[PDB]
């Protein structure tokens, strides 16, 4: 999973 | 007296902002998953009654200045407005491609003395962005 | 006769603030799909409150993290509702 | 399985950020004036975000100021909810 | 999709009441506080909180109280809330001796440092100065 | 009117  | 008045031509104006790609300076990596946001949240929002519009890796300055034109619309024959920001962020700012602009700026926009057509009526942001560098662990 | 200028407003972040936000690059970001999810079945129907506090409930019980990178390691988020309304909002009738 | 810490909070401001509050010596705030009263009547049927709603329409309308300033004249003021509740809350039952 | 409310207690109700302040703080007296005071006790009472109201607080007054209260055991209780009422600015409040942030004070009953309030709802009303802008208004 |  990535990050805003 | 409780509800707000839904009776209006139009149930009113949806503006997705759907940043994917950032100019490699603000060192923001590509948003990838963001197409399938703004995908789903554009056939929601159509079902729901709103005319959608959507626009695709904007400048800090197409996002001011595309709001601003928004709040100078008619919206007397609209029910509500909504905005929806799909996009990098860090407390109380979001991301252009080229930098970072503050959300109250253009929310501002639409204040009720900026923008008298859509007085009394309800206003939505939906936000979705990092707003820090926090992580939420959890319990249990 | 007056009404404030930043009254009607509603804020439905994805996250609470200091707080980083979820987006998986294959099915999307946590906050939108389960916002979607629940319009889909409730959009109209249900109040707009209704509508975020289980979307704040479905983020925070259906989804958790995984990475094997260490930081980004078990993690858990909740969304956050600013509300300046000064109704009920429906989307239709 | 897990449950994130900033969850089922929730935050009645009396105002949006950056702005002031309003106090009438005699009476009391608008915000405590208003929350009570809607409290008094509904404070067991009515789910938090309707009162805090209702709270947020009387603060708006049924108030605004007097004063023997000219900065201080025919001001108004909006509350602020901000919610990280999972569920439907009820003083009842 | 409610919260359980089936509990022996309601919750535990805290109102801090500052009024008067320290001299070194500049602030002025917050006359009408009492009257606010009075009202929101006999309201959150009938709602079924077990009320205590606290006046003049200092910050480390303030910071023990909620820290305190967050230790306390809330088994038996449905939900917790907390009332603050004093001069403001953004993200912090005024205790008779300055100002602390609202953070500091909240941050006690976060799921990780308070488990008898879990799944519980935690409450926090407050009636204070967040800046010094105002609203014109409009129509 | 007073400010807090």
């Amino acid at each position: 999973v990535e990050i805003x | 007296t409780y509800q707000y008045n839904m009776n209006f031509e139009k149930l009113g104006k949806c503006i997705i902002i759907n940043n994917k790609n950032f100019d490699k300076v603000t060192g923001m990596g590509v948003r990838n998953g963001t197409d399938k946001d703004a995908e789903a949240l554009f056939k929601c929002f159509r079902s729901l009654g709103f005319d959608v519009i959507v626009y695709n890796d904007c400048s800090c300055a197409k996002m001011q200045d595309l709001l601003k034109k928004a709040s100078e619309e008619d919206h007397t024959n609209a029910a509500c407005f909504a905005c929806i920001l799909l996009s990098h962020g860090e407390e109380n700012v979001i991301y252009g491609k080229d930098g970072v602009t503050p959300i109250k700026d253009l929310t501002a926009h639409f204040r009720g003395d900026r923008c008298k057509t859509l007085l009394e009526k309800p206003k939505l942001f939906f936000i979705q962005a990092c707003r820090g560098t926090e992580l939420d662990d959890g319990i249990q | 006769y007056k009404i404030p200028v930043e009254a009607d407003f509603l804020f439905a972040y994805s996250t609470v603030p200091g707080y980083a936000s979820m987006r998986n690059p294959g099915r999307g970001s946590w906050f939108v799909q389960a916002l979607c999810s629940i319009l889909e079945e409730h959009g109209k129907d249900l109040e707009i409150m209704q509508i975020l506090t289980r979307v704040n409930d479905r983020v925070a019980r259906h989804f958790e993290s995984q990475s094997d990178d260490p930081h980004f390691h078990e993690k858990k988020q909740i969304p956050c509702v600013v509300s300046m309304l000064t109704k009920e909002l429906y989307f239709s009738q």
